[PDB]
DNA sequence: CTTGACAAAAGTGTTAAATTGTGCTATACTGGGAGCCGTCACGGATGC
DNA sequence: GCATCCGTGAGTAGAGAAGCACAATTTAACACTTTTGTCAAG
C-alpha cells in the first residue's frame, strides 16, 4: 500500500486475510471458488 | 503435517480465539481439562479482553516512544548530570 | 493529504511510531494548554472564525506541523516517565 | 496488576461453593403481588445482592455509609446493586450429575 | 393432566408422590379398592405441583383456583353470548364480591411473563431482549450532570463559612452520605438543635443570595 | 433417548 | 392526448381476475354462502366431515351442518379498534345416546373465522395482512433414480404435508425389496403379506418382469398368518411395545389405514391413479374392512417400480421440480389445514370431555371447547411465515404480494435445503411462474410470482392457457392445461404470423416439452394466448422488454412495488396495456356499478342516480395511511349532472391517472455524464420539478401512547406537565393532546402524560439543591410523547380510544390509548431513490437551478440527467427506446401502447420521429428562425462521427439527427452547445419508498443493552451502528491499535469509561484510558456458570481481580 | 426478569431451565426423605441428570426443552456463547458502538480525496458532547445541561449553535464503513464538510474501494474521540493516504467511469 | 446563643382482616404422544 | 480397509382444564408514645 519496506507492527495476517477473502466473490466458482476452498 | 485452515486455526495454543472461532464446546472442553492458559499473543484474544492489540501503534516496538522538546530535554538533562 | 505527510512518514522507521509521537505529543500540548509548543508566533496553526482568526484547537494539527520543523526529540527510553511529566510542569505551569 | 494471561480449569465442587453467596433452595423469582425477590430464589437479595444501591430488602438501611454491612432483619449486604452482575448462587445437588460437555 | 405447565414426566412424580401418600393414609377395613382411594391423592398432588410449578413468577394456589374459574366461566358466556365476554358480564356471573376492577386485576396477574429470547421475523437474528433498554445504571449524560452538580455545589459552598458549610454538609448528608438530624449534628459540634436550625437556615439563605447574583445552580433544578 | 418410554418399561415389570 | 396503440398479435381472451388466487380459494373453502345441504366435500366442511363423528367406544357427537354470522364489526372499525374482521361461526352438532337412543341437538358457537376483503386480504388485529400461496412437493408417488448405484430407482409415497408418513421403496441389493418407514427399514415383504398377499398372487401380478419377483418371495413369512405378521411389523416399527393384536392393529391402521391420520389429498390421490394407472377408492394407502387390511396402492407401487427397473417402455422417472410434480397451496388450503388441526384438537378435548363427569346429561355445547380451534386459527393469521404485513405502498404493490409464490414456510423449505434446483427456473414454468421476477439475494428462486394468465386448479397445479389449433387453422378455443398435458402437444409461438387464422409461416417456432422446434403448420397441435402469459403483473409493465437483459428486468418489476403515490402522479408515456387492468383489479379506484348520472360529486364522496333509480353513495377514502406509511386517498374524477355507463371511472385511486396506473413521473430525460454528479448511478435532476411538485409524496406517521395502571398511582394523560413553560405546551389542547393542524418538530410534544415517580430518595446533591430554591419536588414527572428526531409535520388526526368503548379490547391495566397521526408534504430531495421499468436506479446526488440544466435550441431545459455509461453494462435497452419513443410523443402530444414482444419497432419510432421532427423544427421555420450557429458546429463534429451523411443542408442533418433520438443540446452554464448530439426524450421515472429522510440516524449516547450494557441497534431505539467482526478487522490491518480499543471499551460497553469519556469531553478534557469491557465480565461469569474456572492472571501468574473486589466473599 | 413499558415481565430462557432443575432436585429430596422405591427414584434422578444437561447444554442429548405453548427451544448456556448469535461473535468479537450514525450516500464530484460531505443535523448529533462544550465556551448557553436542553428541541437550536459545530468539527476527521468490509479500505477516514441535508457526500476515487454506488448504497459514520484515535486515523487510515491496493500494490484509488472517459 | 414547649413526623406495639399454605376428599379406574421433511460436504470416531 | 451415523459449519449491514376446610403467615388499620423540627422567649 505504500511501495516501501513494511513497517514493523503492521497485521500482514489480517491483510492477507483480507487480500484472499475480497476478490472471492468475483471467482466464477476444481475451478473458481470451490478450487481455492479445497487448496 | 499439512492441514486445513479451519484444524489449523482450532488446534492453536490460544483457546480465546479457538473458542471464538468454532466448536466452542470442543475447544472449552480440552482447554478446561488440559488447564489453558491463553497468554494474549494474537489479536482476536485482545479484542475479546477489550486490550490493545499487539500490532500498529500497540506493537511494542513503537509503543513506549517517547516525545520531547529540547527545552524540556535540556532542563532535564542540566539538572540531573550537574 | 496531511501537509508534509511523506516528511513525516520519512523521519520514523515504522509508520506506527510517527502516530505515537504525535498523539503523545497532542496530549502534552492539550495537558499545558499549548504553553509548551515549539512553534513560532507566526507559526501557529490558525482556523478561520467569523469573529477573527484564532489559533487551531486541534492538538494533532498542532503536533504534526511540530514535528516537521524538527524542534521535537523523539525515542525510546528517552527520559524517564516521572521525571519528564514533573519538570514539564514546572517549566509550563497549568 | 495488569491482566496479561487467562487461564481456564475445571471448577471443584468446593470451588462452586466458593464462588456462591449462598444456595438457591427454591425455584421462585419474584413475588406475584409485590413483584419483588422471593427468599431463598433465583432472585434473592440476600444471595445476590440489593436490587437498589446502598438499600437492604426490608429498608432499614438506605445509605452508603453502612457499605459492607448486612441488615440483621433482612440479611441483605449493604452495597451496591451491581454486585448483582457478578455475584453467583448454587444449588446443592440431591445427587452428583455429570456435566454433558465432558460426555458427549 | 398433559398441557398445562409440567412435563409429562413431571405430572409422573409428582402422581407418585400422592400415590405413597395414598398408601400410608388407605385403610383396607372398609373394603374399597386402591385405585378408589388412590385416585384421589394422585390427583391431589397433580394439581398442587401445577399451581405451584407451572409459572414462573409462582401464584398461590387460591388465585390459581381463581384464575382457573375466571377462565372458566369466561369461556361458558363465550360460547352463550356468541362472542368475547366483558369484564362486567364476566363480574356478574362470578358472583357477590366480584366487579368489572377485580377481574381487569385478576386477568393482570394472570399474565404470563414473555421470553427474552423470542425471535421477530423469519431470520433468527433478533430477540426482545435486543430491544429493551436498561433503565437501572445511570447514562453517561445522568452521571455526569451529577458530576457538574456536585463540584458546582462544593464551589457554592466555599462561599459560606468554615461551619456554615460544614452543618448543610451534614445535615444535608452531604459527607457520610445520610441526612443527619439537628440532634446528631448537636453532638458533632456540641451545640442546641436551635442553634444548628438557626445557623442552618442562614447558610441556607446567603447560598440564596449568592445563587441569585450569579445564577450558575438553576439549571441543574431542571 | 426417550425417557418417558424408559419409564414405561420399568413400570411394566 | 391521444393514444396510439401497437402490436399485431390479438388476444382471444382477457387477463383472468389477477386476486382470483385470493378470492376464489378462500371462498370454496368457507363455503359461506351456498347452502349447507348443498356444499360439496371440500374445505372447512371436509374439515367437519373427517374429525366427526367422535365416538367414544355408547356416546357420539355428530356434525351435521355449519353457518358464519354477520362480521361483528365493519373493515374500517376494525382497523380503527385493532380488531380483526372476522364472521361467528355456529355448528349445529347432535349428541347421540347409542344405549338409550335419544339424539340432542343445539347449536354451538366455535369461535370466528377471519374474512377476506373484496381486494382479497384479510384485517388481523386491525392490520392488513396477505396469505401467501406456498408451493411444494405435490402429494402421490415418485420413482426417482437411484444417485449411489446406477440402473437401481426408489418409489416415494409422500402424502398431504403433516398428514402420514412418507414412503421409500427400494430394491436392496440383496434383491429383496425394502420399505422404510419413520427412518426405520423393514422389508416390503412382511407388511405386503399383513395386508392378505399369498404367494401366488405375486408371481401371478409381478411374475413377467424377471430376477425381481424373486426376491419378493421369501417364504419364511408367506407361510406365517398374517394376524402375527402384523404383530410381527408392529414389532421392527416400534421395538418394546407389548405385542398385543388390539395396539398392534390401530397402529398399523393409523399409519397407512387412517384417514382421520393419513391424507394422500385429493392432488395425491389424481396422481397416484393417473401414474399407477388404478382407481383409488379414498385418500389412503390402504383400507381396513371386515377386520382385515386391503391393498390400495403398494401392489402398484411395486408393479411400476419392478417395470421401471425392468425397462418397459411404458415406465419413466419422475421430476420432482416438474410443475406437473409441484402443486400451490392457496389461503384456502392453508386456513384449511389450520383449521383442522384446531378441530382436532377440539376433538380430542371432547372425547376426553365426554368420558367422565354426567354422562347421562351431557349436551355438545358442554363437551365442545372451541378455544383450541381458535388458538389455531389466531396462530395461522398472526404467526404463520405465510402470513405477511400486506404491503400496501401502492396498488401494484398490494397486487403482486397476493399473486407471490413462496416456497418457504411450514411445510416448505428453508434456504439451507434450498439448492439450484429449486431455485431455478424450469421449463414447466413457462406460462406458469414468472421466470425474470424474483427477490435477489438469497431469496432468488424460492419466492416467484404467478404469470398474468396462469391459474391454480382445484388441485392445487398452475394451469396456463393455449390456443386450439387444428387443420392448420388457430381456433378461439382456449384450453387451461397443467404442466404435464402441455408435455403432450407441440405448441406454437404467439408471434407466428397468420393470414386470418391460417398459419401464415411455413416455419413455425414451436416448444415440445420445453425444447425449442422448428415445425410445419399441420404439426402445431396448439398456440399461445399472447407473450404475456410467459410473465407476472410486473413485468408485463415494462415496455421494450425485449431489448433488456433478464437481470435488469427483475430489478425493475421489483422497483415498482416500491414506487411511491404522488400527489401529480402520471401515467407513463409508454406503456403495455396493463395499466388500466392493474388499477381497476386492485379495486383502488371507484367505478360505476352500472349506467346512471352523478348526482353529488365532493371530496369526500359520490353520489350516482342509477338508471334503476336507487341512491348508492360513495364513501372516498381520504388521506389514509397504508402499512408502510404512504398516504392513500381517492380523487373524485367525475362531476355533478354527468352521464356514466357501466364500469366508467368515478374516483381515482392511489398512484392513478383517469383509471391508468401512475407511479411516478414523465420527465425530460438527457442521456449525458454532467460534472461528475451522475457518477456511478447518481442521478441529477432540475429544481424545475420541486416547482411544480413532481415527484412529492404525502406520507404519515403514526405515533402511540397509553395510560396504564400503576401501583404508585395511574399515568394522567394531561396538558398539566411540570417543569415545562407555555412555549412547550402552546400546541396542546386543554386534553393534553396536541391540535388538530398544529406543526410538529422533532422534541414538540404531541401528547402530554405524567407518570407517578418511584419512591426513591434522591440524592443529597438533589436535596441541598431543592432546599436552596424552597421548591418542594413533586410525585409526578414527565413521560409525554414527543416527536422523535428527524420527524414531524402536521397533525392531521388524533385518536383516542378509552376503557369501557363499544368494541375496544384494551389490555389489562390500561385505561386509555391515544394515537396521533402526523403528515408531511415530502418533496424529491439529495438522496432520494429514483427508477424507471427498466432497472435503472439511482439516488438524486444533485439538484440544479433552471438556468444550470441543458436545454433544447427552444430554450426548453431537461428534467433529469442520467449517465449513458450505465447501460452498456446492464444491457437494458429498453430505456433508450422509451426514450426515443417518449421523445416523439413529447412533440405530438401522444402517449404509446405497446406490449411487451410485440409493439413499436424502431422503423415504427423513426417514422413517429419524423412526424414529431416537423413540430421541432417546422415551428421555427414559421417563427423566421433558421439553423443556429451553435447548431452548425455540433453538426460540423456528427458528420466526423459519422451520424449525419455529408453534403446534406443542416436541416436535413438535423432531421437525420432525431431520427436516432439525438439533438443539439446546449449547456445552461456557458450557452455553448454539447459538442455532440445527445439523446434526449421523455422517459417515465418512479420515486421509490427507500428515502434518505427516513434512514438518515446518528447517535452520541442512547439506550444500552440490559444483559451486554452495549448500545441498542436501530434509528426506532435510538441504537448505535453495529461494529462487527470485518470492521475490527478493518481497524486491526490498519494497525489502528487505539482506534479499535476505544470502540471496543469506551463506546460500546465499559461502563466506567463511557462514563469518563462524556464527562472529559464536556469538559474539555481528553478521554480517559479505557478498561475491562462489561462483555468480558458476562463471559467469565457465564464461563463459571458452566463449572469452569476462568481467571485472569498477571506477569507473575497471580490472579488479578476485575470485579473490582465486587464478588469475592470477604 | 424486568418489566417493561407496556408492563408486562420479560425473564430470560436461563430461570426456566434453573427452576426445572431445583424443581426436579427438591422432589427427589422430598421423595428420599419418604423412601421411595427404586423405580421412583431412578426416574426422578435420570430427570435431575436431563435437567443438569438441559441447563448447560440444551438439545445436544434427547429432545431440547421448550417452554409450554410454544416449539421453541430454551436457550441454554451453550447456546448462549457458541454460535454467530452467540457471546463470542455477537457481544466480543464485534459491538454495537456510541458516537455512530448511518445515511444514504451521494457522489461529491467537488470534493478532495481526504474531504466526505458530513450532514449538519448528523454531526450535531455524533458531536454533541464536544459540541455542548464548545456551546458553553462561547456565550451560545451557561453551561453543558442548559445546552443540551437547547439542542433537544429542533426549534430552539440558534444559527450561533452551527458555528461552534464548525469549530468543533475543525481537523478532526471521521470513519466512513460500507457493509460488507471485505477489506480494510472498506473503512477510511475523511475530513467531514458539513453540508444541507441527509446525505453523505463521498469522493469519485473511494468508491471503489468501498465497491460503492450510488443506487442506495448507505454508510456508517464513526468518531474517534481521543488523540490516539484522532491520529491513528488521520496518519494510518485517511483516504489520501491509502492509494495503493495492499492486495497488489497497484493504484487503488484511481481514475474511473467518467473520469476515464473523459480523459 | 439556651429555653421550651409544642405540633408534626416518626416510630411502635396490638389487633384485626386478608392473604397464603396445607390437608383431604373411599364405586372403579393401572404402559404417552406427536411426528413422521427437499442440503451438502466435512471430520472423527466406531465399529465392521 | 470401509461403510455409517453423528456432529459441525455454511457473508455483512438494517428493519423488523376442583373445591373446600382450616391453620398459618402477612398486611394494614389502629392506637400509642417518642422524636425531631420550630417559633415564640430571653
Ligand atoms: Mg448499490
Ligand atoms: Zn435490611
Amino acid at each position: 500500500s505504500m511501495a516501501r519496506p513494511v513497517s514493523i507492527g503492521e497485521a500482514v495476517g489480517i491483510v492477507a486475510a483480507q487480500s484472499i477473502g475480497e476478490p472471492g466473490t468475483q471467482l466464477t466458482m476444481t475451478q473458481g471458488l470451490p478450487r481455492v476452498i479445497e487448496l | 503435517l499439512l492441514m486445513g485452515v479451519t484444524k489449523s486455526a482450532l488446534s492453536t495454543k490460544s483457546w480465546l480465539s479457538a473458542a471464538s472461532f468454532q466448536n466452542t464446546t470442543h475447544v472449552l472442553t480440552e482447554a478446561a481439562i488440559a488447564g489453558k492458559k491463553d497468554e494474549l499473543i494474537g489479536l482476536k484474544e485482545n479484542v475479546i479482553l477489550g486490550r490493545l492489540i499487539p500490532a500498529g501503534t500497540g506493537s511494542d516496538f513503537v509503543r513506549f516512544t517517547q516525545v520531547v522538546d529540547q527545552k524540556t530535554l535540556k532542563a532535564i538533562e542540566e539538572a540531573r548530570k550537574e | 493529504a496531511e501537509p508534509g505527510i511523506d516528511k513525516l512518514f520519512g523521519m520514523v522507521d515504522s509508520k506506527y511510531r510517527l502516530t505515537v509521537v504525535v498523539a503523545k505529543r497532542a496530549q502534552q500540548l492539550l495537558r499545558h494548554g499549548f504553553k509548551n509548543t515549539v512553534l513560532e508566533p507566526e507559526e501557529r496553526p490558525k482556523m478561520q472564525t467569523l469573529e477573527g482568526l484564532f489559533d487551531d484547537p486541534n492538538a494533532v494539527t498542532w503536533a504534526m506541523k511540530e514535528l516537521l520543523t524538527g524542534r521535537l526529540v523523539f525515542g525510546e527510553n528517552l527520559v524517564p516517565e516521572d521525571r519528564l511529566q514533573k519538570e514539564m510542569e514546572r517549566l509550563y505551569p497549568v | 496488576k495488569e491482566v496479561r494471561k487467562v487461564r481456564i480449569a475445571l471448577a471443584s465442587p468446593e470451588k462452586i461453593r466458593s464462588w456462591s453467596y449462598g444456595e438457591v433452595e427454591k425455584p421462585e423469582t419474584i413475588n406475584y403481588r409485590t413483584l419483588k425477590p422471593e427468599r431463598d430464589g433465583l432472585f434473592d437479595e440476600r444471595i445476590f445482592g440489593p436490587i437498589k444501591d446502598y438499600e437492604c430488602a426490608c429498608g432499614k438501611y438506605k445509605r452508603q455509609r453502612f457499605e459492607g454491612k448486612v441488615c440483621e432483619r433482612c440479611g441483605v449486604e449493604v452495597t451496591k446493586s451491581i454486585v448483582r452482575r457478578y455475584r453467583m448462587g448454587h444449588i446443592e445437588l440431591a445427587t452428583p450429575a455429570a456435566h454433558i460437555w465432558f460426555v458427549k | 393432566y398433559t398441557g398445562r405447565g409440567l412435563s409429562f414426566l413431571d405430572l409422573i412424580q409428582e402422581g407418585n408422590q400422592g400415590l405413597i401418600r395414598a398408601v400410608e393414609k388407605f385403610e383396607y377395613k372398609r373394603r374399597f379398592k386402591f385405585s378408589t382411594y388412590a385416585t384421589w391423592w394422585i390427583r391431589q398432588a397433580i394439581n398442587r405441583a401445577i399451581a405451584d410449578q407451572a409459572r414462573t413468577i409462582r401464584i398461590p394456589v387460591h388465585m390459581v383456583e381463581t384464575i382457573n374459574k375466571l377462565s372458566r366461566t369466561a369461556r361458558q358466556l363465550q360460547q352463550e353470548l356468541g362472542r368475547e365476554p366483558t369484564y362486567e358480564e364476566i363480574a356478574e356471573a362470578m358472583g357477590p364480591g366480584w366487579d368489572a376492577k377485580r377481574v381487569e386485576e385478576t386477568l393482570k396477574i394472570a399474565q404470563e411473563p414473555v421470553s427474552l429470547e423470542t425471535p421477530i421475523g423469519d431470520e433468527k437474528d433478533s430477540f426482545y431482549g435486543d430491544f429493551i433498554p436498561d433503565e437501572h445504571l445511570p447514562s453517561p449524560v445522568d452521571a455526569a450532570t451529577q458530576s457538574l452538580l456536585s463540584e458546582e455545589l462544593e464551589k457554592a459552598l466555599s462561599k459560606l463559612s468554615e461551619r456554615e458549610a460544614m452543618v448543610l454538609k451534614l445535615r444535608k448528608g452531604l459527607i457520610d452520605g445520610r441526612e443527619h438530624t439537628l440532634e446528631e449534628v448537636g453532638a458533632f459540634f456540641g451545640v442546641t438543635r436551635e442553634r444548628i436550625r438557626q445557623i442552618e437556615n442562614k447558610a441556607l439563605r446567603k447560598l440564596k443570595y449568592h445563587e441569585s447574583r450569579t445564577r450558575k445552580l438553576r439549571d441543574f433544578l431542571d | 433417548s426417550d425417557p418417558v418410554r424408559q419409564y414405561l418399561h420399568e413400570i411394566g415389570q | 392526448m391521444e393514444i396510439k396503440r401497437f402490436g399485431r398479435i390479438r388476444e382471444v381472451i382477457p387477463l383472468p381476475p389477477l386476486t382470483e388466487i385470493q378470492v376464489e380459494s378462500y371462498r370454496r373453502a368457507l363455503q359461506a354462502d351456498v347452502p349447507p345441504e348443498k356444499r360439496e366435500n371440500v374445505g372447512i366442511q371436509a374439515a367437519f366431515r373427517e374429525t366427526f363423528p367422535i365416538e367414544e367406544e355408547g356416546l357420539v357427537l355428530d356434525f351435521l351442518e355449519y353457518r358464519l354470522g354477520e362480521p361483528p364489526f365493519p373493515q374500517d372499525e376494525c382497523r380503527e379498534k385493532d380488531l380483526t374482521y372476522q364472521a361467528p361461526l355456529y355448528a349445529r352438532l347432535q349428541l347421540i345416546h347409542k344405549d338409550t337412543g335419544l339424539i340432542k341437538e343445539d347449536e354451538v358457537f366455535l369461535g370466528h373465522i377471519p374474512l377476506m376483503t373484496e381486494d382479497g386480504s384479510f384485517i388481523i388485529n386491525g392490520a392488513d395482512r396477505v396469505i401467501v400461496s406456498q408451493i411444494h412437493r405435490s402429494p402421490g408417488v415418485y420413482f426417482t433414480p437411484d444417485p449411489a448405484r446406477p440402473g437401481r430407482y426408489i418409489a416415494s409415497i409422500i402424502p398431504l404435508p403433516k398428514r402420514g408418513p412418507w414412503i421409500d421403496l427400494e430394491v436392496e441389493p440383496n434383491g429383496v425389496v425394502s420399505m422404510k418407514v419413520n427412518k426405520r427399514k423393514f422389508p416390503l415383504v412382511l407388511l405386503l403379506r399383513v395386508l392378505g398377499y399369498d404367494q401366488e398372487t405375486l408371481a401371478r401380478e409381478l411374475g413377467a418382469y424377471g430376477e425381481l419377483v424373486q426376491g419378493l418371495m421369501d417364504e419364511s413369512v408367506f407361510a406365517m398368518r398374517p394376524e402375527e405378521a402384523l404383530i410381527r411389523l408392529f414389532t421392527l416399527l416400534r421395538p418394546g411395545d407389548p405385542p398385543k393384536r388390539d395396539k398392534a392393529v390401530a397402529y398399523v391402521y393409523g399409519l397407512i389405514a387412517d384417514p382421520r391420520r393419513y391424507d394422500l389429498g385429493e392432488a395425491g390421490r389424481y396422481k397416484a391413479e393417473e401414474k399407477l394407472g388404478i382407481r383409488l377408492s379414498g385418500r389412503t394407502l390402504a383400507r381396513f374392512e371386515d377386520g382385515e387390511f386391503k391393498d390400495e396402492v403398494f401392489l402398484p407401487t411395486l408393479r411400476y417400480l419392478f417395470a421401471l427397473t425392468a425397462g418397459v417402455p411404458g415406465h419413466e422417472v419422475d421430476d420432482i421440480d416438474h410443475l406437473g410434480n409441484r402443486r400451490i397451496r392457496t389461503v384456502g388450503e392453508l386456513m384449511t389445514d389450520q383449521f383442522r388441526v384446531g378441530l382436532a384438537r377440539l376433538a380430542r378435548g371432547v372425547r376426553e370431555r365426554m368420558l367422565m363427569g354426567s354422562e347421562d346429561s351431557l349436551t355438545p355445547a358442554k363437551l365442545v371447547n372451541s378455544r383450541p380451534l381458535e388458538a389455531a386459527i389466531r396462530e395461522f393469521f398472526s404467526r404463520s411465515q405465510l402470513s405477511q404485513f400486506k404491503d400496501e405502498t401502492n396498488p401494484l404493490s398490494s397486487l403482486r404480494h397476493k399473486r407471490r409464490i413462496s416456497a418457504l414456510g411450514p411445510g416448505g423449505l428453508t434456504r439451507e435445503r434450498a439448492g439450484f434446483d429449486v431455485r431455478d427456473v424450469h421449463r414447466t414454468h413457462y406460462g406458469r411462474i414468472c421466470p425474470v421476477e424474483t427477490p435477489e439475494g438469497a431469496n432468488i428462486g424460492l419466492i416467484t410470482s404467478l404469470a398474468a394468465y396462469a391459474r391454480v386448479d382445484e388441485l392445487g397445479f398452475i394451469r396456463t392457457p393455449y390456443r386450439r389449433v387444428v387443420g392448420g387453422v388457430v381456433t378461439d378455443e382456449v384450453v387451461y392445461m397443467t404442466a404435464t398435458e402441455e408435455d403432450r402437444y407441440t405448441i406454437a409461438q404467439a408471434n407466428t404470423p397468420l393470414e386470418g387464422n391460417r398459419i401464415a409461416a411455413e416455419r413455425v417456432v414451436a416448444r415440445r416439452k420445453g425444447e425449442p422446434v422448428i415445425v410445419s403448420p399441420e404439426e402445431v397441435e396448439f398456440m399461445d394466448v399472447s407473450p404475456k402469459q410467459v410473465f407476472s403483473v410486473n413485468t408485463n409493465l415494462i415496455p421494450f422488454l425485449e431489448h433488456d437483459d433478464a437481470n435488469r428486468a427483475l430489478m425493475g418489476s421489483n422497483m415498482q412495488t416500491q414506487a411511491v403515490p404522488l400527489i401529480r402522479a402520471q401515467a407513463p408515456v409508454v406503456m403495455t396495456g396493463l395499466e388500466e387492468r392493474v388499477v381497476r383489479d386492485s379495486l383502488a379506484a371507484l367505478y360505476a356499478e352500472e349506467d346512471g348520472e352523478v348526482a353529488k360529486v365532493d371530496g369526500n364522496r359520490i353520489v350516482v342516480r342509477y338508471e334503476d333509480g336507487r341512491l348508492v353513495e360513495y364513501p372516498l377514502r381520504r388521506f389514509y395511511r397504508s402499512n408502510q406509511g404512504t398516504a392513500l386517498d381517492q380523487r373524485p374524477r367525475v362531476v355533478v349532472g354527468q352521464r356514466v355507463r357501466k364500469g366508467d371511472l368515478l374516483a381515482d385511486g392511489p398512484a392513478s391517472e383517469n383509471g391508468f396506473l401512475a407511479l411516478g413521473q414523465n420527465v425530460l430525460v438527457a442521456i449525458m455524464p454532467f460534472d461528475g454528479y451522475n457518477f456511478e448511478d447518481a442521478i441529477v435532476i432540475s429544481e424545475e420539478l420541486l416547482k411544480r411538485d413532481f415527484y412529492t409524496s404525502i406520507h404519515i406517521e403514526r405515533y402511540e401512547i397509553e395510560a396504564r395502571d400503576t401501583k404508585l398511582g395511574p399515568e394522567r394523560i394531561t396538558r398539566d406537565i411540570p417543569h415545562l413553560s407555555e412555549a412547550a405546551l402552546r400546541d396542546l389542547d386543554e386534553e393534553g393532546v396536541v391540535r388538530i393542524g398544529a406543526e410538529v418538530k422533532p422534541g414538540d410534544i404531541l401528547v402530554g402524560r405524567t407518570s407517578f415517580k418511584g419512591e426513591s430518595e434522591p440524592t443529597p446533591e438533589e436535596r441541598l439543591l431543592r432546599s436552596i430554591f424552597g421548591e418542594k419536588a413533586r410525585d409526578v414527572k414527565d413521560t409525554s410523547l414527543r416527536v422523535p428526531p428527524g420527524e414531524g409535520g402536521i397533525v392531521v388526526r388524533t385518536v383516542r380510544l378509552r376503557r369501557g368503548d363499544p368494541g375496544v379490547e384494551l389490555k389489562p391495566g390500561v385505561r386509555e390509548v391515544v394515537r396521533v397521526y402526523v403528515a408531511q408534504k415530502r418533496k424529491l430531495q439529495v438522496g432520494d431513490k429514483l427508477a424507471n421499468r427498466h432497472g435503472n436506479k439511482g439516488v438524486v446526488a444533485k439538484i440544479l437551478p433552471v438556468e444550470d440544466m441543458p436545454h433544447l435550441p427552444d430554450g426548453t431545459p431537461v428534467d433529469v440527467i442520467l449517465n449513458p455509461l450505465g447501460v452498456p453494462s446492464r444491457m437494458n435497452l429498453g430505456q433508450i427506446l422509451e426514450t426515443h419513443l417518449g421523445l416523439a410523443g413529447y412533440f405530438l402530444g401522444q402517449r404509446y401502447i405497446s406490449p411487451i414482444f410485440d409493439g413499436a419497432k424502431e422503423p415504427e419510432i423513426k417514422e413517429l420521429l419524423a412526424q414529431a421532427f416537423e413540430v421541432y423544427f417546422g415551428k421555427r421555420k414559421g417563427e423566421g428562425f433558421g439553423v443556429d450557429k451553435r447548431e452548425v458546429e455540433v453538426l460540423r463534429r456528427a458528420e466526423k462521427l459519422g451520424l449525419v451523411t455529408p453534403g446534406k443542408t443542416p436541416e436535413e442533418q438535423l432531421k437525420e439527427l432525431f431520427l436516432q433520438g439525438k439533438v443539439v443540446l446546449y449547456d445552461g452554464r456557458t450557452g455553448e452547445p454539447i459538442e455532440g448530439p445527445i439523446v434526449v426524450g421523455q422517459m417515465f421515472i418512479m420515486k421509490l419508498y427507500h428515502m434518505v429522510e427516513d434512514k438518515m440516524h446518528a447517535r452520541s449516547t442512547g439506550p444500552y443493552s440490559l444483559i451486554t450494557q452495549q448500545p441498542l441497534g436501530g434509528k426506532a431505539q435510538f441504537g448505535g451502528q453495529r461494529f462487527g467482526e470485518m470492521e475490527v478487522w478493518a481497524l486491526e490491518a490498519y494497525g489502528a491499535a487505539h482506534t479499535l480499543q476505544e470502540m471496543l471499551t469506551l463506546k460500546s460497553d465499559d461502563i466506567e469509561g463511557r462514563n469518563a469519556a462524556y464527562e472529559a469531553i464536556i469538559k474539555g478534557e481528553d478521554v480517559p484510558e479505557p478498561s475491562v469491557p462489561e462483555s468480558f465480565r458476562v463471559l467469565v461469569k457465564e464461563l463459571q456458570a458452566l463449572a469452569l474456572d476462568v481467571q485472569t492472571l498477571d506477569e507473575k501468574d497471580n490472579p488479578v481481580d476485575i470485579f473490582e473486589g465486587l464478588a469475592s466473599k470477604r | 426478569m424486568v418489566q417493561v413499558d407496556g408492563g408486562r415481565f420479560a425473564t430470560s430462557d436461563l430461570n426456566d431451565l434453573y427452576r426445572r432443575l431445583i424443581n426436579r432436585n427438591n422432589r427427589l429430596k422430598k421423595l428420599l426423605a419418604q423412601g421411595a422405591p427404586e423405580i421412583i427414584i431412578r426416574n426422578e434422578k435420570r430427570m435431575l441428570q436431563e435437567a443438569v444437561d438441559a441447563l448447560l447444554d440444551n438439545g445436544r442429548r434427547g429432545a431440547p426443552v421448550t417452554n409450554p405453548g410454544s416449539d421453541r427451544p430454551l436457550r441454554s448456556l451453550t447456546d448462549i456463547l457458541s454460535g454467530k448469535q452467540g457471546r463470542f461473535r455477537q457481544n466480543l468479537l464485534g459491538k454495537r458502538v456510541d458516537y455512530s450514525g448511518r445515511s444514504v450516500i451521494v457522489v461529491g464530484p467537488q470534493l478532495k480525496l481526504h474531504q466526505c460531505g458530513l450532514p449538519k443535523r448528523m454531526a450535531l448529533e455524533l458531536f454533541k458532547p464536544f459540541l455542548l462544550k464548545k456551546m458553553e465556551e462561547k456565550g451560545i448557553a451557561p453551561n453543558v445541561k442548559a445546552a443540551r436542553r437547547m439542542l433537544e428541541r429542533q426549534r430552539d437550536i440558534k444559527d450561533e449553535v452551527w458555528d461552534a459545530l464548525e469549530e468543533v468539527i475543525h481537523g478532526k476527521v471521521v470513519l466512513l464503513n460500507r457493509a460488507p468490509t471485505l477489506h480494510r479500505l472498506g473503512i477510511q477516514a475523511f475530513q467531514p464538510v458539513l453540508v444541507e441535508g441527509q446525505s453523505i457526500q463521498l469522493h469519485p476515487l473511494v468508491c471503489e474501494a468501498f465497491n460503492a454506488d450510488f443506487d442506495g448504497d448507505q454508510m456508517a459514520v464513526h468518531v474517534p474521540l481521543s488523540s490516539f484515535a484522532q491520529a491513528e486515523a488521520r496518519i494510518q487510515m485517511l483516504s489520501a493516504h491509502n492509494l495503493l491496493s495492499p492486495a497488489s500494490g497497484e493504484p487503488l484509488a484511481k481514475p474511473s467511469r467518467d473520469i476515464i472517459l473523459g480523459l
